[PDB]
RNA sequence: GCGAGAGACCGAUAGCGAACAAGUACAGUGAUGGAAAGAUGAAAAGAACUUUGAAAAGAGAGUGAAAAAGUACGUGAAAUUGUUGAAAGGGAAGGGCUUGAGAUCAGACUUGGUACCGGGCCAG
RNA sequence: GCCUAGACCGAGGACUGCGGUUUUUACCUAGGAUGUUGGCAUAAUGAUCUUAAGUCGCCCGUCUUGAAACACGGACCAAGGAGUCUAACGUCUAUGCGAGUGUUUGGGUGUAAAACCCGUACGCGUAAUGAAAGUGAACGAAGGUGGGGGCCCAUUAGGGUGCACCAUCGACCGAUCCUGAUGUGUUCGGAUGGAUUUGAGUAAGAGCAUAGCUGUUGGGACCCGAAAGAUGGUGAACUAUGCCUG
RNA sequence: GGCGAAAGACUAAUCGAACCAUCUAGUAGCUGGUUCCUGCCGAAGUUUCCCUCAGGAUAGCAGAAGCUCGUAUCAGUUUUAU
RNA sequence: UUGCUUAAUUGAACGUGGACAAUUGAAUGAAGAGCUUUUAGUGGGCCAUUUUUGGUAAGCAGAACUGGCGAUGCGGGAUGA
RNA sequence: AGCGUGCUACUUAUACUUCACCGUGAUUGCUGUUUUGACGCUUUCACGAGUAGGCAGGCGUGGAGGUCAGUGACGAAGCCUUUGCUGUAAAGCUGGGUCGAACGGCCUCUAGUGCAGAUCUUGGUGGUAGUAGCAAAUAUUCAAAUGAGAACUUUGAAGACUGA
RNA sequence: UAACGAGAUUCCCACUGUCCCUAUCUACUAUCUAGCGAAACCACAGCCAAGGGAACGGGCUUGGCAGAAUCAGCGGGGAAAG
RNA sequence: UACAAACCAUGAAAGUGUGGCCUAUCGAUCCUUUAGUCCCUCGGAAUUUGAGGCUAGAGGUGCCAGAAAAGUUACCACAGGG
RNA sequence: CUGCUACCA
RNA sequence: GGCAG
């Protein structure tokens, strides 16, 4: 369970972890919505600035 | 990749290379870091000797934004002036008109007195500066101005 | 049940002599650790006296 | 049957090749090759020697060593040679002018050099103006300084950095490491 | 849940258990458990008619590019099996090496040059 | 010294060499086979397949000191079938930049999950040491000595200069212990000089980032395999016992 | 839990603790298996510690990558002296 | 040179300068020496000669040195680790 | 043709000697003739056992970027085959037959990538083997009808049984 | 301890194929045919003796030997199967 | 075991003495407790209690590199082991 | 010295 | 290791 000369690590990776793995595949389609929300909030008020 | 791996040389080996009386297992000795006192006390104290044990005294809500202080040596110092204006102010800096440093708006809490100075005075503004620092600062006709 | 074998010397000096038995390797200058430390502290004197004669001379 | 008193088919151990398919190193390589192989001067066997290393074996040298380099007796003039990358020092009060071959000049230290009136050539520039290596000076950066190197060898009373992924009092200070804790190793 | 667009994903023992009248058939008193199963052909043009037969079917014929595609449907491997042909075989058979015999395959008269020049192979 | 019988082989592919004979800038047996004759090209020759003969040949896989074993799995065939991915890491290598490095949390932009662009912070590095309060790295050409590739002067040798690196003696920083100057909120300060003590330090930075193999730890963790444990439910159509009614 | 004129009997072919689903791919120092070719190198069953004795860690043996050099000064051997 | 040591101008250690050159001071050999990192399998062994302990002995149990088998085919011992 | 001893010849291992070829390690040289391969060509010498294990170089499979303005209904892929060729090999290519719609070479990327075994999984198929067997409950028989076909159906005649 | 007992035990009378020691008879099988038609098991298979060998071989070594295709039985072996 | 720096004992002195003439006579982390420095910290700033640190002992693990631990199974189960 | 009560190295 | 006779 040791061996050779290596750092002690801490992964801490005992309870149910896969169950809670957010993976972040939205994050282009994400930040183009947010353009998107940016956009049309700031046409909806101009010239009053955001 | 996993053409480049071994396990695609193991194939058609008996026992990918893991030994026909080792037998790779479960786990052989315990998992993670157990054992540590009673079957990995052999490897435990070579390679990390001093994990076993309490030294010094807790601190309870330790916030570490109390003990920032970046330090900067001597031998550094000069590059907080401006390039652009280094040569001038190496050549022409005097008593009476001497390059300011503010050592703490670029980032730095303490003054340290590492290497050697250009002969030139300057005027270093520093939250702490250290005994030889400021020694050596001034010795070469500059001085320390302390800041908060 | 669990009588084995107990101790063996045996392919022990095979096993030496695949890569060893190799000898220290010698200096010039052996450490003085362990040299006594009343001769070690004068000894630190003499060489920085005879360390400044020669760089005068 | 033959009693073999060395192991057969062993390689010779050293680099006869980069590692790198870097197509104008290679170049090097055939030009360096060229002149060891035909020029007799030991500068050439040992600069096509060099070209082969890895990068661990070509630590940057500071433009604080080429200027003690060129601070030795005799040696303002020669050809400062470095197999490898040139990097600044910020530490420098003043450097001299040189001529320097190198694989690689940062900006700064690039910069510094043509300052103060000297010349930042590659190393086939060298081989035209030095083909034999004359009056150069060859320049190798610290290798025992590399961080890798400080847990090398750990074992008690050694010496040496632990492999270790933090630094606090917590953190392998206490058994094996102070005698009122036990032991100290 | 509703509506969309995609992929260096899987390709019918894979991918959801389910590409099909699949949470179906079926089991269990019950809670529950839970499959197998896609493919003629472009088009049924799915073989009229004659003949043997109690019939199923067969034989002719016919459609089709193909029936070496007939729904027991594309291709149609292996295990296993029938027939024909070849060979061997005294309490197993099978294998390697070597040669004989038989069978198969190959190659220099070359991309030969002009009766001759010269070449190829096997030998003295 | 001389004569004499047989077997196997013929690698190389202009010349270059060493010798020999020299009648000779020629020839040879001397840095590896040529000459000549016959036959054949519908074939002598070669390969494979089947089979006979001679000779040898135990059933593979596995655990094991030891298997053909009277050890275990295997009747046969097809299809499926077992070191993976991820978080954090060690070594090495390649690459970019380099006292810095890392665009991609986000913002801009777009031919729209792409490509292209932007910067503050932050991470790691550039300083260590002490439990901590704290303190914090040049006597010197960043030291001396012995080596040290290469370079310079030479001309066997010899001299000069000697990076990396090795051995060694020192210097500097923090901790520990000792000494204790001018002074003072008279108990603080801590100059100065030391000590067989100690640090994962300084001593002209080397790191950061991406990728690859290998190795590590946690994860289902190479694949299949318990006897058990727990949570929530379904059964007295069998059967055990009581009751009611026949 | 039931039920037992008591056998640990019976409780739907299930009883020294039923059946169903889930936790659950439970854990296994133990058994079994682990899929292409050629080339080069090539072991260990020993040391120390371990509720350690069918297991680990550690050292040894082995491979790989090299690096600094280039006859420098090495050796499972002899001789001579001690 | 020293703060060590000596009654000392004595020593101890480390040095500056000078002399002794390839028979630089035995043999034989040297597919070169030195150095580093990293990681696999293994941690049931067994046999022969010789030394050897317990046992009446054992194809028994336990050690020493070497060589082997394991991990290895080939020729011989008919057969056989 | 036994035992002890001496001698001569002779027999033959993957051992030794000479030579050929393969590979590995080292080694000689190669740029004013380097000359579209220098990760190449070339000179020389030595060496080759191997489980566990390590490393290297290759063979093969699904999919991806690029390229061959590649093959293909005038027949792709698949399958069968003493048609053969190439490679030490993993394998590649090819003749004939069958077949019917896609597929490959090369430079790279990637992985759910290679089976003889796991009382492996699912499906399929043998030998066993025309074999074990089809034997409790007393029992059937003649004729006619029907039908292509009657031990087994129907009807008649008989013989029996269950035996309230 | 009267009575009771598919409880355990000894002796006696009767009785007998339990035995000396076997024989004969009946039906149904087995057997042969028509029809129908499984399964266990299976590394490959199937003659011995000795040897050596994991110390009890079908295979190996040395001998004996060895001639198609088979039927009913049988229980030595297959260290037979489960 | 031999020194270094102290402070001592003894002897006229040189010397000798860091327990027992030598080879055995013993004990980690965590926790507690005592001695020492009266030093560092209790983190908004202080005082005094209290607590926590630093250095050295002690309380103990004899399975002595150091778990906190009673049986039975003839009702039994599983993984294996020749 | 008996009884009761208590038990983190 | 605390009480108590
Ligand atoms: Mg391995
Ligand atoms: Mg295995
Ligand atoms: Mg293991
Ligand atoms: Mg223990
Ligand atoms: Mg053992
Ligand atoms: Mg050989
Ligand atoms: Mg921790
Ligand atoms: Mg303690
Ligand atoms: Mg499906
Ligand atoms: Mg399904
Ligand atoms: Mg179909
Ligand atoms: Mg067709
Ligand atoms: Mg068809
Ligand atoms: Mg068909
Ligand atoms: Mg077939
Ligand atoms: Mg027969
Ligand atoms: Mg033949
Ligand atoms: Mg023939
Ligand atoms: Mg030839
Ligand atoms: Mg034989
Ligand atoms: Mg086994
Ligand atoms: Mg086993
Ligand atoms: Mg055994
Ligand atoms: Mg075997
Ligand atoms: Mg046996
Ligand atoms: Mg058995
Ligand atoms: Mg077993
Ligand atoms: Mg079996
Ligand atoms: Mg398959
Ligand atoms: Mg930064
Ligand atoms: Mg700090
Ligand atoms: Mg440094
Ligand atoms: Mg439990
Ligand atoms: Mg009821
Ligand atoms: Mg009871
Ligand atoms: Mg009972
Ligand atoms: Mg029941
Ligand atoms: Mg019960
Ligand atoms: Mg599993
Ligand atoms: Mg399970
Ligand atoms: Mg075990
Ligand atoms: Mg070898
Ligand atoms: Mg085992
Ligand atoms: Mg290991
Ligand atoms: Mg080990
Ligand atoms: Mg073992
Ligand atoms: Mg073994
Ligand atoms: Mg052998
Ligand atoms: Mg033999
Ligand atoms: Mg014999
Ligand atoms: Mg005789
Ligand atoms: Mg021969
Ligand atoms: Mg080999
Ligand atoms: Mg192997
Ligand atoms: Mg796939
Ligand atoms: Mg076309
Ligand atoms: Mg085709
Ligand atoms: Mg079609
Ligand atoms: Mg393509
Ligand atoms: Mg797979
Ligand atoms: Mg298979
Ligand atoms: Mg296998
Ligand atoms: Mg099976
Ligand atoms: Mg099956
Ligand atoms: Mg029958
Ligand atoms: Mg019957
Ligand atoms: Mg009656
Ligand atoms: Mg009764
Ligand atoms: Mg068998
Ligand atoms: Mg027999
Ligand atoms: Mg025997
Ligand atoms: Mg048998
Ligand atoms: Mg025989
Ligand atoms: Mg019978
Ligand atoms: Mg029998
Ligand atoms: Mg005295
Ligand atoms: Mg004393
Ligand atoms: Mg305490
Ligand atoms: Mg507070
Ligand atoms: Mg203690
Ligand atoms: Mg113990
Ligand atoms: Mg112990
Ligand atoms: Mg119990
Ligand atoms: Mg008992
Ligand atoms: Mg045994």
């Amino acid at each position: 369970a040791i061996s050779k000369n290596l750092p002690l690590l801490n992964n801490h990776f005992r309870k149910h972890w896969q169950e809670r793995v957010r993976v972040h595949f939205d994050q282009a389609g994400k930040k183009a919505s947010r353009r998107q929300s940016r956009l049309r909030k700031a046409a909806k008020i101009a010239p009053r600035p955001i | 990749p996993t053409r480049l791996t071994k396990t695609r040389k193991h194939r058609g080996n008996v026992s990918a290379g893991k030994g026909r009386i080792g037998k790779h297992r479960k786990h052989p000795g315990g998992r993670g870091k157990a054992g540590g006192q009673h079957h990995h006390r052999t490897n435990l104290d070579k390679y990390h000797p001093g994990y076993f044990g309490k030294v010094g005294m807790r601190y309870f809500h330790k916030q570490q934004n109390h003990f920032w202080r970046p330090e900067i040596n001597l031998d550094k110092l000069w590059t907080l002036v401006d390039s652009e204006k280094k040569d001038e102010y190496l050549s022409k800096s005097s008593a009476s008109a001497a390059p300011v440093i503010d050592t703490l708006a670029h980032g730095y809490g303490k003054v340290l007195g590492k290497g050697r100075l250009p002969e030139v005075p300057v005027i270093v503004k520093a939250r702490f500066v250290s005994k030889l620092a400021e020694e050596k600062i001034r010795a070469v006709g500059g001085v320390v101005e302390l800041v908060a | 049940m669990a009588k084995s074998k107990n101790h063996t010397a045996h392919n022990q000096t095979r096993k030496a002599h695949r890569n060893g038995i190799k000898k220290p390797k010698t200096y010039k200058y052996p450490s003085l650790k362990g040299v006594d430390a009343k001769f070690k502290r004068n000894h630190r004197y003499a060489l920085h006296g005879t360390a400044k004669a020669l760089a005068k001379a | 049957g033959r009693d073999h008193t060395s192991k057969q088919h062993v390689r010779s151990g050293h680099r006869t090749a980069p590692k790198s398919d870097n197509v104008y190193l290679q170049l090097l390589v055939k030009l360096y090759s060229f002149l060891a192989r035909r020029t007799d001067a030991p500068f050439n066997k040992v600069i096509l020697k060099s070209l082969f290393l890895s990068k661990i074996n070509r630590p940057p040298v500071s433009v604080s060593r080429i200027s003690r380099a060129l601070k030795q007796k005799g040696a303002a003039e020669k050809t400062i040679v470095v197999v490898g990358t040139v990097t600044d020092d910020n530490r420098l009060l003043e450097f001299p002018k040189a001529t320097i071959a190198a694989l690689r000049f940062t900006a700064g230290a690039k910069d510094r050099i043509l300052k103060n009136g000297g010349e930042a050539i590659t190393l086939d520039q060298l081989a035209l103006r030095a083909p034999k290596g004359q009056n150069t000076l060859i320049v190798r950066g610290p290798r025992n300084s590399r961080e890798a190197v400080r847990h090398f060898g750990f074992g008690p009373h050694k010496g040496k950095a632990p492999r270790i992924l933090s630094k606090g009092r917590k953190f392998e200070r206490a058994r094996g490491r102070r005698r009122s804790r036990g032991f100290k190793v």
